[PDB]
């Protein structure tokens, strides 16, 4: 019926660091169905998911075939 | 012997083998073992075949 | 009846190293008398047999005469 208390998490990351990618990957959300106090959680859970896809993608970018075969030319 | 540095024979002896080999079976075989045999002393392991 | 499965052995080392002196001693096998995969692993095994030949040959001329007097004169 209920859950666990939410963390404190001081600081807004979008308002200080603006040169991050996936910035047009953010506005495909609804706003007239839910108020702002629950859309804050619907946005926070989305941003961790977005950077989780991004960091997972660069992880498998590293850890696919880890060295380079064509590097032996130089 | 199908690995990178032991096949070229112009990559020299007294260097690391972990940096310049590809991600073959020798690569993850040498990760969990974690030893650093240089190139050239792996060449006679190739040469015994 | 069967044997072990094959290890990974990614990419081609013929298509990376143009400075191999064994490269002329490689293409003396025929394609059309067998399918592609067994011919591929046959080129693998022939390449590593030549690498073993070259490794033993650069060893056995090395350690036969690793001391010499002619350098030791001057």
């Amino acid at each position: 019926a209920r859950r666990l208390p939410k963390p404190t998490l001081q600081g807004r990351l979008e308002a200080d660091f603006p040169d991050s990618p996936l910035l047009p990957k953010f506005q495909e959300l609804n706003q007239n169905n839910l108020p702002n106090d629950v859309f804050r959680e619907a946005q926070r859970s989305y941003l961790v998911f977005l950077t989780s896809q991004f960091c997972y993608e660069e992880y498998v970018q590293r850890t696919f075939g880890v060295p380079r075969r064509q590097r032996a030319i130089d | 012997a199908y690995n990178g540095p032991a096949f070229s024979h112009h990559f020299t002896r007294d260097e690391d083998i972990l940096d310049n080999l590809e991600n073959g079976t020798l690569r993850d075989l040498l990760e969990i073992s974690d030893l650093r045999p240089t190139v050239g002393m792996i060449r006679d392991l190739s040469a015994s075949f």
